[PDB]
């Protein structure tokens, strides 16, 4: 009897003063809130319903008004920011937060989700929730000694929930709260279920994403192994986040790369590097760019994993955004290595897919390649096998990519190409 | 996906 | 060299 009633009707139920018509008047909301297209959100908020319902989250004695309020609550919040407000100044979030400890597990579930609405739609609500004091009843829903207890429905709710109060930035999540959700935030990624798995990824990949110091309290938490584990997961919603979290990771530290390594993550990376997901391997070259910019002995074991030819394949043939990372991955690694380790790019077959790129209609990439030729061509010097290199170049028709961009109108791409003709070519 | 609406 | 440009 609560199908598809008007907004009007809803109305006429909510201000009637019996509970019980409120009652099926707030299910006939949430009904209309739930359905496929269109819920008339905007039509519900500008019918003034919304305190109605927060003072309905208070009736302890009708759990079930309780529960239908929340849920309508929880769709309206699923909307814009300005949507997400109304139900924020609404007063809903100290109301969801005392839900949280409700003896009806579907109720408390449900607060959950709308607190994860409200988190999520950016910082300053996320910073909002945690003032109200959400972390601690959303912890204490998992202080349990095995997770696997705990409806998976429910668990997944309290995952995406507390990976929304990891996300955004400007600012990022305050520090005590972060230490604070960190080691239940570790055990959840322990936990057998591949999406609880895919939200804990996701928070973790969040809170990588920025300065060394953030990583650090991450990688301090001794996540990083766990983190390679399920970079081999079949999975693709679990292979995403956690190799944007690796990839963050390896934005920090030589340290905290090197933990990374440690962890035993190059040897995942021939299928990253080769995965049929654009995106995974476009992540993957990003990653591997960043461990090329550490140390010599970073750069030895990615030679060691037999990883310089992938990068030649995938400098040869890959998704355009790819072949940059791939060109990036290759100038951060003549940039850093030793001569041997250069000479060896060289003999992998470097020289004609970087060539090859030389056509590319972008102009920072041009840059990047021309930065590796005159880094590989410094390492020939010292060797004096700078003409074996320049025949090289011209085999392969990268002398006519390299004189053609004298004349490149970009004042850094024509000087770097002219010193090399100067340089090397005659 | 930052939102989601509980649809059933 | 780190670019944290993902």
């Amino acid at each position: 009897g609560t199908v598809n009633w008007s907004v009007e009707d809803i109305v006429k139920g909510i201000n009637s003063n019996n509970l019980e018509s409120q009652l099926q008047a707030t299910q006939a909301a949430r009904k209309l809130l739930s359905r496929e297209k269109q819920p008339p959100i905007d039509n519900i908020i500008r019918a003034g319903l919304i305190p109605k319902f927060v003072s309905f989250l208070g009736k302890t004695d009708c759990s079930p008004i309780q529960f239908e309020s929340a849920w309508a609550l929880t769709n309206i919040a699923s909307g814009t920011s300005e949507q997400t407000k109304a139900v924020v100044d609404g007063g809903a979030i100290p109301a969801f937060i005392s839900l949280l400890a409700s003896p009806h597990a579907h109720i408390s579930e449900q607060a959950v989700w709308a607190l994860g609405n409200i988190a999520g739609d950016g910082s300053a609500f996320r910073d909002l929730v945690i003032k109200h004091g959400a972390i601690d009843p959303l912890l204490a829903l998992l202080a349990v000694p095995d997770l696997s207890t705990l409806a998976c429905g429910y668990l997944r709710n309290l995952t995406w929930t507390l990976s929304n109060l990891c996300r955004n930035k400007n600012p990022a999540p305050p520090l005590d709260a972060v230490e604070q959700i960190l080691p239940t935030l570790v055990r959840l990624l322990h936990h057998n279920d591949p999406e609880v798995l895919a939200d804990s990824c996701w928070a973790i990949s969040y809170l990588t994403d920025g300065p060394n110091e953030r990583i650090e309290m991450v990688v301090k938490k001794g996540v990083v192994p766990q983190l390679v584990k399920l970079l081999g997961a079949t999975e693709l919603p679990i292979v995403t986040p956690a190799l944007r979290a690796i990839g963050n990771i390896v934005t920090g530290t030589d340290e905290q790369t090197q933990k990374v390594i440690d962890a035993g993550a190059l040897a995942v990376f021939p299928s990253l590097l080769t995965n049929p997901k654009t995106n995974i391997q476009k992540e993957a070259t990003w990653t591997m760019s960043n461990i090329t910019a550490g140390r010599q002995d970073q750069i030895q074991q990615v030679v060691n994993h037999g990883l310089v030819p992938f990068l030649v394949g995938v400098l040869s043939k890959a998704d355009f955004k790819t072949q940059k990372e791939a060109a990036w991955a290759i100038t951060n690694y003549t940039s850093g290595g030793t001569v041997e380790q250069i000479v060896y790019l060289v003999h992998c077959g470097i020289i004609e897919p970087l060539m090859n790129l030389l056509s590319a209609k972008d102009t920072k990439i041009i840059q990047v390649i021309l930065d590796a030729i005159s880094n590989i061509f410094q390492a020939a010097e010292k060797l004096g096998e700078t003409e074996k290199l320049s025949i090289m170049i011209e085999e392969c028709g990268g002398l006519d990519k390299i004189e053609a961009l004298q004349r490149h109108e970009n004042e850094s791409v024509y000087k770097a190409s002219l010193n090399l003709i100067e340089k090397y070519f005659s | 996906g930052k939102k989601r609406r509980r649809e059933r």
